[PDB]
């Protein structure tokens, strides 16, 4: 497998700021490209399945964009029930990174 | 019949406009057939990148033509799955406009060649749609028919309606008989014209 | 469509630790039932995908022998054994139902992921 | 696919004063008693055209193509079908096809590989029928098709008693394909002697090809071996 990086844990802001959750890649695909979620103690979920595809199931602040080396989650309007932690899917074999979403 | 027919839901149009297209006659015409979801439509029209965009269809960004979708949840839907329809979701390369590719051979994901029967990190690049009425909007077919306008180096025999107004009598008028324009009156004639000439 | 993961097991070294994941509704197969640990302090990497019909083994790195993952004919509850238990280890287990080729129905290429585990 | 037919005597073909045959109706307008003096692709009065008969004689050879053609045909079996005809006809290039056989005009604008021996002749001894007419191999880019309502023909063939003369002219005008007709029964003129008559040639189609022509060849209908009547063109 070959390493990747995804963005820092320190993104910190108040109700209604568009925050720049940067996961960086090595390949180019498109589909192979996802945002999980994981709430800490609680079930897991997806955010988006690809940068050009949705989830039924979500509200609609969480938003992908991007198709390059780089694919950035943006929130429309940022909530404290958005509390959970996001990590990126790529490739074949899924080399999973690390990811912590806080407000603080 | 273009026009018309509300259904037809699609009806902007890139390079011309589809009420000006009655004169301007051109070579020939052409008729496709595609069946996608509710959000492949977009991809189809050009300046938007899709899954059906890069490994099914690259149309051009700027062409002469444009396509009209209708809702089709009472025609193409079927209770009981409709699974004949299959689309190209892996392509390793990126597509040049106008042409149809009918490969069946197997798409891999590692950096060695997989073949054989599928499985993990061995893909069949067709997948089948399924097509019930009983989802929502986004998954419903939609028929797209893409028409084609070229000016090639021919005389052109594609053409649309010819007006043709009342005929007058004994009146000062500007006849336009077979694109032949003039100015006078019209009379009854006792001249015997061959059939194979029009005019005298 | 919902996965229900069993129960721990000592967390003592010397010994084999045994997981099954069962899938209540929908038997269907050629979707991997792919195994991720996920835990706090450490993140998140592909341990394997079960395919009922075709039961490939195809692995990451790091971790080639150590684990074996089956399942039985056709969806019902799939097993993985993992030896040599240590230290770093450590996490819980979550069965998805991730999307890719299907040769049964043939239906939805993205028929959507609503399955985890409850947690153990 | 085609048969070599082969065994091909080398006769040169005769030559034949046309007197006052090959007029034509330049345009579509009608005009009463009065003298036109017009400017146009014809052929002259008291030319020198070339004579093909086919009787044990195959004569189908490759004439070259220069912006009108007068076929004039003088026979009662009616073995001449058709014209096959283009540039290379090695599917490179436009090929056009004119086959009026039974019930259909077929005119052809499409891409062929032809044969170097093109005809819808020979089967079962002399037996007129439909097969071995496949002379092209297969169609890949074809660019357009037409079918038209047949002319007067005949049945089958006979020799001898040369009733019916028919008089063609072919030109590719900037694209167009223009064609003019003329078919005069009851001429019984069976020895030869092309005759002395006036009688303008009147357009039947008009054809909206658009491509450029080279060379044209005729057509006539065990690929080789059979038996075939008395005919002659010009
Ligand atoms: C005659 O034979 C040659 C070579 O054997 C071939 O190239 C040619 O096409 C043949 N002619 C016909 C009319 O089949
Ligand atoms: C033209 O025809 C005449 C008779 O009609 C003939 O004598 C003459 O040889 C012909 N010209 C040529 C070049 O053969
Ligand atoms: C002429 O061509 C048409 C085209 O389909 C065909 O239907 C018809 O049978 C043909 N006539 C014959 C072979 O006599
Ligand atoms: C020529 O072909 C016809 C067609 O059946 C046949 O009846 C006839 O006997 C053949 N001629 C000879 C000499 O065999
Ligand atoms: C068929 O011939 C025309 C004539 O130039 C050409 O423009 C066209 O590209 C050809 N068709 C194909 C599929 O190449």
């Amino acid at each position: 497998d070959i390493q990747m990086t995804q963005s820092p844990s320190s993104l910190s802001a108040s109700v209604g700021d568009r925050v720049t959750i940067t996961c960086r890649a090595s390949q180019a695909i498109r589909n192979d490209l996802g945002w999980y979620q994981q709430k800490p103690g609680k079930a897991p979920k997806c955010l988006i399945y690809a940068a050009s595809s949705l989830q039924s199931g979500v509200p609609s602040r969480f938003s992908g964009s991007g198709s390059g080396t780089e694919f950035t989650l943006t929130i429309s309007s940022l909530q404290p029930e958005d509390f959970a932690t996001y990590f990126c899917l790529q490739q074949n074999i899924y080399p999973r990174t690390f990811g912590q979403g806080t407000k603080v | 019949v273009l026009y018309n027919l509300a259904p037809f839901f699609t009806f902007k149009c890139y390079g011309v406009s589809p009420t000006k297209l009655n004169d301007l006659c051109f070579t020939n015409v052409y008729a496709d057939s595609f069946v996608i979801r509710g959000d492949e439509v977009r991809q189809i029209a050009p300046g938007q990148t899709g899954n059906i965009a890069d490994y099914n269809y690259k149309l051009p960004d700027d062409f002469t033509g444009c396509v009209i979708a209708w809702n089709s949840n009472k025609l193409d839907s079927k209770v009981s799955g409709n699974y004949n329809y299959l689309y190209r979701l892996f392509r390793k390369s990126n597509l040049k406009p106008f042409e149809r590719d009918i490969s069946t051979e197997i798409y891999q994901a590692g950096n060695k060649p997989c073949n054989g029967v599928a499985g993990f990190n061995c893909y069949f690049p067709l997948r089948s749609y399924s097509f019930r009425p009983t989802y929502g909007v986004g998954h419903q077919p939609y028929r797209v028919v893409v028409l084609s306008f070229e000016l090639l180096h021919a005389p052109a025999t594609v053409c649309g309606p010819k007006k043709s107004t009342n005929l007058v009598k004994n009146k000062c008028v500007n006849f336009n008989f077979n694109g032949l324009k003039g100015t006078g009156v019209l009379t009854e004639s006792n001249k015997k014209f061959l059939p194979f000439q029009q005019f005298g | 469509v919902q996965l229900v993961q069993s129960g721990a097991e000592v967390k003592k070294p010397g010994s084999s630790v045994k997981v099954s994941c069962k899938a209540s509704g929908g038997t269907f197969s050629n979707y991997a039932l792919s195994w991720v640990r996920q835990a706090p302090g450490q993140g998140l990497e592909w341990m394997g995908g079960i395919i009922p019909i075709f039961g490939t083994t195809n692995y990451a790195q790091k971790f080639q022998g150590r684990v074996t993952i089956t399942a039985d004919e056709s969806t019902s509850t799939a097993y993985m054994e993992l030896s040599s238990l240590r230290s770093e280890d450590t996490a819980v287990y979550y069965c998805a139902r991730l999307d890719g080729y299907s040769f049964g129905h043939d239906r939805y290429y993205q028929d959507g992921m609503d399955d985890w585990g409850p947690g153990t | 696919q085609c048969v070599n037919l082969t065994t091909r005597t080398q006769l040169p073909p005769a030559y034949t004063n046309s007197f006052t045959r090959g007029v034509y109706y330049p345009d579509k307008v009608f005009r009463s008693s009065v003298l036109h003096s017009t400017q146009d692709l014809f052929l002259p009065f008291f030319s020198n055209v070339t004579w093909f008969h086919v009787i044990k004689r195959f004569d189908n050879p490759v004439l070259p193509f220069n912006d009108g053609v007068y076929f004039a045909s003088i026979e009662k079996s009616n073995i001449i079908r058709g014209w096959i005809f283009g540039t290379t006809l090695d599917s490179k290039t436009q090929s056009l096809l004119i086959v009026n056989n039974a019930t259909n005009v077929v005119i052809k604008v499409c891409e062929f590989q032809f044969c170097n021996d093109p005809f819808l002749d020979h089967k079962n001894n002399k037996s007129w029928m439909e097969s071995e007419f496949r002379v092209y191999s297969s169609a890949n880019n074809c660019t357009f098709e037409y079918v038209s309502q047949p002319f007067l023909m005949d049945l089958e063939g006979k020799q001898g008693n040369f009733k019916n003369l028919r008089e063609f002219v072919f030109k590719n005008i900037d694209g167009y394909f223009k064609i003019y007709s003329k078919h005069t029964p009851i001429i019984v003129r069976e020895p030869e002697d092309l005759p002395q008559g006036f009688s303008a040639l009147e357009p039947l189609v008009d054809l909206p090809i658009g491509i450029n022509i080279t060379r044209f060849q005729t057509l006539l209908a065990s690929s080789s071996g059979w038996t075939a009547g008395a005919a002659a063109y010009y």
